[PDB]
């Protein structure tokens, strides 16, 4: 998982890879690095 | 909201869609123009959609309107999230009918135990992810100060109170911020934080709206 102390905000945020996160908080829990904000296509497989 | 049930149609008339482009955070109609929310939700340009049920289909009950003023508590802390309530004024009074209608402050603070019902088109899943169209509800109890403190080791204000169940599987979730959490007819809380959602032994942390009655009550008087 990697789940953490984060606010419920739905804020969409895309990453490394190709994946997207909840909101940035959420992302900067996993590790992955904020690439862009708002979710992310061929960045990503779902 | 994780492990609740599709509301009925117009059953929480006083729930809000804060809109910047999409959905992002939930809020409370509390008279004909101010909506509270969290104070995280806050973004410089933001239009209110009440009326609300399914978020992906015009029904023909909504009303869009834009915030005018949106004033943050004064003392938020973004770190810690302590104080995270926000108000928000409608440039237009909302009409109130069937769908739209404002939920009461409470009088004091809800002792524990106390059920309350708790709603949003935040996540329903703890561990995957699915947004649904419909507005969904959950009873969960108020928790004691002690169990939450013990969940949240140094974490837990004289602010927040916990809402929900230690052993997991209902919650509220990422897209439900802000939203009410209605006690006996009353806003006790709004959704704040918490570690993920519907984990074990870590129920959703929620800004205690009874220390606030006063300050709300000033600022609508004073705006
Ligand atoms: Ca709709």
């Amino acid at each position: 998982k990697k789940v953490c102390a984060c606010p419920k905000i739905l804020k969409p945020v895309c990453g490394s890879d190709g994946r997207t996160y909840a909101n940035s908080c959420i992302a900067r829990c996993n590790g992955v690095s904020i690439k862009s904000e708002g979710s992310c296509p061929t960045g990503i497989l779902n | 909201i994780v492990g609740g049930y599709t509301c009925a149609a117009n059953s929480i008339p006083y729930q809000v869609s804060l809109n910047s482009g999409s959905h992002f955070c939930g809020g409370s109609l509390i008279n004909s123009q101010w909506v509270v929310s969290a104070a995280h939700c806050y973004k410089s340009r933001i239009q209110v959609r009440l009326g609300e049920h399914n978020i992906d289909v015009l029904e023909g009950n909504e009303q869009f309107i834009n915030a005018a003023k949106i004033i943050t508590h004064p003392n938020f802390n973004g770190n810690t999230l302590d104080n995270d309530i926000m108000l928000i004024k409608l440039s237009s009074p909302a009409t109130l009918n069937s769908r739209v209608a404002t939920v009461s402050l409470p009088r004091s603070c809800a002792a524990a135990g106390t059920e309350c019902l708790i709603s949003g088109w935040g996540n329903t899943k703890s561990s995957g992810s699915s947004y649904p169209s419909l507005l969904q509800c959950l009873k969960a109890p108020v928790l004691s100060d002690s169990s939450c403190k013990s969940s949240y080791p140094g974490q837990i204000t004289g602010n927040m109170i916990c809402v929900g169940f230690l052993e997991g599987g209902k919650d509220s979730c990422q897209g439900d911020s802000g939203g009410p959490v209605v006690c006996n007819g009353q806003l006790q809380g709004i959704v704040s934080w918490g570690y993920g959602c519907a984990q074990k032994n870590k129920p959703g942390v929620y800004t205690k709206v009874c220390n606030y009655v006063n300050w709300i009550q000033q600022t609508i008087a004073a705006n």
